[PDB]
DNA sequence: GAGAATCCCGGTGCCGAGGCCGCTCAATTGGTCGTAGACAGCTCTAGCACCGCTTAAACGCACGTACGCGCTGTCCCCCGCGTTTTAACCGCCAAGGGGATTACTCCCTAGTCTCCAGGCACGTGTCAGATATATACATCCTGT
DNA sequence: ACAGGATGTATATATCTGACACGTGCCTGGAGACTAGGGAGTAATCCCCTTGGCGGTTAAAACGCGGGGGACAGCGCGTACGTGCGTTTAAGCGGTGCTAGAGCTGTCTACGACCAATTGAGCGGCCTCGGCACCGGGATTCTC
């Protein structure tokens, strides 16, 4: 129930926002896996960024500059 | 006085492979690779210096940039060797 | 001065060459000293003032 | 009775023009909390960073999903599989 | 572009969705800002023809 | 007297990278541990690449270092490929790979 | 249906052998489980030895790879067999674990913390 | 004699086994001049610049042939087609 | 005759370095178009670089920055 | 032709959008001057043109078979919807953690002069490879 | 099917050039001593925001079940491209002359850092209100 916070209607909605029509009944686990690796990359970079700043909470500024390092830059939450 | 890193990587090749030679195209590969790593690490350290209202680049910013650039086993070995070199240099007494 | 293992507090026979951590035996090394996160050895060395 | 597929494109259109948040705040917030546990302990956050995380993740999943839809129709198929996902990951170059 | 994307969508206020369609509809701004992602603007609608039945 | 490279036990220069950091306008103030840390990192990276290149050159049974050996060392290694997954190589070639079903 | 009938006949013969000689069948199943455990330990040792870049197995892999990159159906099969198998090793380990579980079930039918 | 498919494997091994250039130099130099004089006339070019252009298009084309062959196996086929090239170009990102 | 000045068996040689067994007959001209737009996108940047260099000769430096900037950096010729 | 299910239209509650004001710290004005840049002048590396020649490769074409592509039956596995379970959302008060800011001593690094040797431009040698000669036997390919 | 004359091999030499090596003269940037301004280290302290947690709701998730459009294995026409051979073309070389302009140097100077005075642009905060969020009745338009 740890990874099970995200669920079948959530990734059904996400696949529907991908414009797909028919999904498979066990595409569940590899989507959960790529979910996990994307978050652990992003918050590993955010944790290093906030570690060097002596800031032991993770701020929004750190994660948007983590994405801008990663080449997936976000607009609206600072920059 | 066109400046290049040829002699230094000639010796550190010579302390482990004595009967081996380098081609000139390969010589250029190692020169360009060293310059590219230098540029990447230095611009990340400058970006991290400009992060924190800080006008000075010190060893901590470059350690954080090394931990950001390199993959993990290379990163831990690089910070181990760099920390040993810094402690060698600082205790020059 | 006596040398002690940094993890267990027992007698320290060996010292790791990467992070200068004194450990007791093989399984302590393989389960703690090798896979440790980078930034945890410093406050292991801070207790004896070696950072 | 009904036929499948037409109501599928119906709420494709219903979710197409609306641009709301999709996945709830609390379970992904807990997941972000447990995925940051192993790096540093006793870490707090703020509400803007969590929303930034949600936006980046939904952007990644959409940008993978229509690409794997295109990979599905290029093999003359509608239903997506494992190998469509692996082909999308290989062609986008995260390997 | 934000203005002319706002007039046709019967609103006198500019919303990030409207300028999302403004930067997704003009090609020059599309590959000027292809690597960036924007706030709660979603995706411009398109339907590929074999997904369309009959 | 004597250079700082022997003071820190390195072969790469320290004043050279200190100079290149100085007027490279990264920042207007630069600490003293910065060139020795950069020097040690460059030492380790060049030594690792030269180790793998020498192993590939010996593996070819040929006494010089040719960029085919550099390509073999770059792509055979896992995280060296991850670090260098962007840069194109000069006169290196392509690692031999055939997909499984093309074999009859 | 012929394969199902053969499987049912094999199950009936195994049940008759377990009812007839439980000690010999249990000893044979224990020997099979020990052989499966030894094969799994050897496979895990090979998987751990392949992870070391400084190991001699990685040097032999590099020698074979450069031997396919410096200088027949058998050499073609060797090139097919030198491919990376990260997930295939995991699937084979899962199959070996299932086989060891079946061997333990056949033994039943017929890591110490203090150190 | 050989069956059709064994000598193709032999030459594909020979082409993967070597490191020589595969594009004729003078048509490439003529192509570079004729594709550069529209931007700026009466230009001069460096020989190693032509070599850099050579090795760049060689690396780009061979990587393009990797992922278009991956598109070929993905559609349960052997021969590549034009839709495989368009799929590889779309999934790479560019248009 | 310079657009197909590079030839079709050379395209086969580059393809059979790339590991594809059978190739179509309709892929030559589209690979030529891909090649043409690739060198267009390269020497546009290279000719801007040599225009700002107050030079008529395109050197190795201008082209090597031109592919450096597009995320396709190349070693050895940057000396 | 039924049956939802979006789109439209009128009404209403509401909260950020825009306008206004106090005032600070930053934009501007003004003069000094070391010096980077313009700019003419000059050496010579190297890029352009090209005459002709061997030939590998490009081009062309015939033959055919693995393979692209349409057709098809069949297992089945997701789709759609109803019910039930569950936790997400929301109001929200509260403790205090921990940056934001402030004050202030001080080690730390820019700047400058002297200087010398480490490191680059350009010389001199060393085997690796190629090519022969020669005396047999060995072997191979062809004609008799 | 065998003999006879061609190359092939072997195992030493021999001479001779090719593509690497190593060794040396000499300059400019590294090293050392030094000052002194100032950015950074550090402790205090205000108070913003984040974390916990009642509990109540209710829309959203979970389970299940009929079923039908689609995956997928098998099949077969045929056509497009592999494979191989003859003809053709201008790819590669290399030879060298001409000279364009890349590169370097000295001189002049006009641009921009740098310090100082100073004033209003522009940020923090406060306040009215209207456009869009919400909401409900009913037109209306896909769908089976």
């Amino acid at each position: 129930d740890n990874i099970q916070g995200i669920t079948k209607p959530a990734i059904r909605r996400l696949a529907r926002r991908g414009g797909v029509k028919r999904i498979s009944g066990l595409i569940y686990e590899e989507t959960r896996g790529v979910l996990k690796v994307f978050l652990e990359n992003v918050i590993r970079d955010a944790v290093t960024y906030t570690e060097h700043a002596k800031r032991k909470t993770v701020t929004a500024m750190d994660v948007v500059y983590a994405l801008k390092r990663q080449g997936r830059t976000l607009y609206g939450f600072g920059g | 006085r066109k400046e290049t890193y040829s002699s230094y990587i000639y010796k550190v090749l010579k302390q482990t492979h004595p009967d081996t030679g380098i081609s000139q195209k390969s010589m250029s590969i190692l020169n360009s690779f060293v310059n590219d790593i230098f540029e990447r690490i230095a611009t990340e350290a400058s970006k991290l210096a400009a992060y924190n209202k800080k006008s000075t680049i010190s060893a901590r910013e470059i350690q954080t940039a090394v931990r950001l650039i390199l993959p993990g086993e290379l990163a831990k070995h690089a910070v181990s060797e760099g920390t040993r070199a810094v402690t060698k240099y600082s205790s020059s007494t | 001065a006596k040398k002690y293992c940094d993890v267990t507090g027992l007698k320290g026979f060996y010292k790791s060459p990467t992070n200068n951590i004194r450990y007791h035996n093989a399984e302590i090394y393989q389960l703690i000293v090798k896979p440790m996160a980078p930034g945890v050895d410093q406050e292991y060395l801070k207790l004896r003032g070696a950072n | 009775r009904y036929k499948p597929g037409t109501v599928a494109l119906r709420e494709i259109r219903r979710f197409q023009k609306s641009t709301e948040l999709l996945i709830r705040k609390l379970p992904f917030q807990r997941l972000v909390r447990e995925i940051a546990q192993d790096f540093k302990t006793d870490l707090r956050f703020q509400s803007s960073a969590i929303g930034a995380l949600q936006e980046s993740v939904e952007a990644y999943l959409v940008s993978l999903f229509e690409d794997t839809n295109l990979a599905a129709i290029h093999a003359k198929r509608v239903t997506i599989q494992k190998k469509d996902i692996k082909l999308a990951r290989r062609l986008r170059g995260e390997r | 572009l934000a203005g002319n994307a706002a007039r046709d969508n019967k609103k006198t206020r500019i919303i990030p969705r409207h300028l999302q369609l403004a930067i997704r509809n003009d090609d020059e701004l599309n590959k000027l800002l292809g690597n960036v992602t924007i706030a709660q603007g979603g995706v411009l609608p398109n339907i590929h023809q074999n997904l369309l039945p009959k | 007297s004597q250079s700082r490279s022997a003071k820190a036990g390195l072969t790469f220069p320290v004043g050279r990278v200190h100079r290149l950091l100085r007027r490279g306008n990264y920042a207007q103030r630069i600490g003293s541990g910065a060139p020795v840390y950069l020097t040690a990192v460059l030492e380790y990276l060049a030594a690792e690449i030269l180790e793998l290149a020498g192993n590939a050159a010996r593996d070819n049974k040929k006494t010089r270092i040719i960029p085919r050996h550099l390509q073999l060392a770059i792509r055979n290694d896992d995280e060296l490929n991850k670090l260098l997954g962007n840069v194109t190589i000069a006169q290196g070639g392509v690692l031999p790979n055939i997909h499984q079903n093309l074999l009859p | 249906e012929r394969v199902a009938k053969e499987e049912e006949e094999k199950k009936l013969k195994e049940q008759q052998w377990r009812e007839t000689d439980l000690n010999g069948w249990i000893k044979d199943k224990r020997l099979k489980l020990n052989k499966l455990i030894k094969r799994r330990k050897e496979k895990l040792k090979l998987r751990d030895e392949m992870k070391d870049r400084k190991s001699q197995v990685s040097q032999n892999r590099m020698k074979n790879l450069a031997s396919l990159a410096e200088d027949n159906d058998e050499d073609w099969l060797i090139y097919t067999d030198i491919t990376q198998n990260p997930e295939a090793f995991e699937e084979a380990l899962e199959y070996e674990y299932k086989d060891i579980v079946e061997l333990e079930r056949l033994l039943l039918e017929h890591y110490d913390w203090r150190n």
